């Protein structure tokens, strides 16, 4: 963790982990 | 978009914090 390779949920899971229950404005690579 | 980065290359918290709401 902290440093590594992120895919899909693992990305997902790890945004969530990072910002909180504020969530992320980001989409996997649409448009963003 | 970061998935183009994370899912092939290393990313970290510190670039995760860029995509906070």
């Amino acid at each position: 963790f902290v440093n590594q390779h992120l895919c899909g949920s693992h990305l997902v899971e790890a945004l969530y982990l990072v910002c909180g229950e504020r969530g992320f404005f980001y989409t996997p690579k649409t448009k963003r | 978009g970061i998935v183009e980065q994370c899912c092939t290359s290393i990313c970290s918290l510190y670039q995760l914090e860029n995509y906070c709401n």
